[PDB]
């Protein structure tokens, strides 16, 4: 590799094979995802669409340009979950 | 840190092995056992 | 005959002997790596 | 029941860097991404409220809407776990 | 086959594959050696 | 307008119309900050 004769070995097999030994170098890792949820866009110009007729809603009143009150995302298994507001009142309505 | 005021560039020496803040083997996420030996790796909490 | 009629009945699917192959280290699992192993078993079964 | 022992001594015998690791694949994930928000009632926290039964009013409706809440009658060895569930599916549960 | 269901069912739920009986069960979620599969099954005051 | 209702708002006004006062461009690490008009006050709102 690039200029030094080097080894390769995989350890799986020869040792640590048929024992109750995990193999250190199928490690962990840890990461953090954030969301905004409820945020709404404080201006005029921002709350826009791209062309006119844009999932236009039958109805009267667009029910879209009302403060959204959720957040919507992929779990593992790729299923749309859905994150609500009530989902904070464990942590908002407590005594502290 | 201790070294807060000694070592420069502890980028490396701080993020290599840190040790589990959580456990792994509970149907939910619980606070590390006292006795567990899992290494992990954090990019995140890294840089914050 | 017979002897292929002997060896069929006793194949397990490739679809689920492949991949239970790769946890073999300590092949007694706790209760959660069971169920992701069980996801990859669940995708690896219909798209191939 | 024999035990057998052996010490042993390292050190880095480098002046610079010598040995360096990487991620390089991904296997499975391990917990699923999914909505699981808290509950900030398993704390014995410190000024409570006043009147006991808006406290019980609170926990009970916070414990109508998730699934990680404290069982109710307090135990003694060990601290107000979660409920045991019968099955779990697709991995350890992240706390939102 | 036809199943009564509500005319509620978020779609959601069929556009990946599913479990016609709404409530997922089955031995591989078994979670211990002790629990109940007739637990995961019919008990309706546990998550699904 | 090169076509009809680019970036059409649900108001009254089209509030592209009025004379624009910030600018917009990308930093360093190609993140949207703003220079806004109210900061060359420093220059204009001087003595000389």
């Amino acid at each position: 590799v690039g200029d030094k004769l080097v080894f390769l070995e995989a350890l799986e097999r020869r040792v640590y094979q048929a024992t109750r030994v995990a193999y250190p170098l199928i490690g962990n890792i840890d990461i953090t995802f954030i969301m905004p949820m409820g945020v709404f866009q404080a201006n005029s110009m921002d709350r826009y669409t791209r062309h006119a007729g844009d999932f236009s809603t039958v109805s009267e009143q667009d029910p879209r340009q009302f403060p959204p009150q959720g957040i919507f995302f992929y779990n593992k298994d790729g299923i749309l979950t859905q994150l609500t507001l009530r989902d904070a009142m464990g942590t908002i309505c407590h005594s502290s | 840190v201790n070294t807060n005021c000694n070592t420069l560039d502890r980028l490396l020496m701080e993020a290599k092995a840190v040790a589990s803040q959580s456990s792994t083997d509970t149907e939910y996420q619980f606070k590390r056992p006292p006795g567990s030996t899992e290494m992990t790796q954090d990019p995140c909490g890294l840089f914050q | 005959d017979q002897l292929l009629g002997v060896l069929l009945e006793k194949a397990p699917p490739l679809s689920l002997l492949s991949p239970i192959n790769k946890f073999q280290p300590e092949g007694h699992l706790n209760r959660v790596a069971r169920a992701a192993l069980l996801s990859d078993l669940k995708r690896r079964v219909c798209a191939d | 029941n024999f035990t057998l022992t052996q010490p042993r001594a390292h050190v880095d015998l480098g002046v610079g860097y010598t040995a360096v690791c990487a991620t390089a694949a991904l296997r499975c994930p391990l917990t699923d991404m999914g909505n699981t928000a808290q509950n900030l009632f398993f704390s014995r926290g410190g000024v409570p409220m006043l009147h006991d039964n808006v406290t019980e009013s609170l926990r009970r409706i916070t414990a109508s809407g998730g699934r990680l809440n404290p069982t109710e009658p307090l135990p003694i060895f060990g601290g107000l776990r979660p409920a045991t569930s019968a099955g779990i599916a697709r991995g350890q549960a992240s706390v939102c | 086959e036809f199943v009564a269901m509500p005319v509620s069912t978020d779609l959601q739920y069929f556009r990946t594959a599913c479990n016609p009986r709404g409530r997922a069960s089955g031995m591989l979620y078994m979670g211990d050696r002790d629990a109940d599969i007739e637990a995961i099954m019919f008990d309706h005051t546990q998550s699904d």
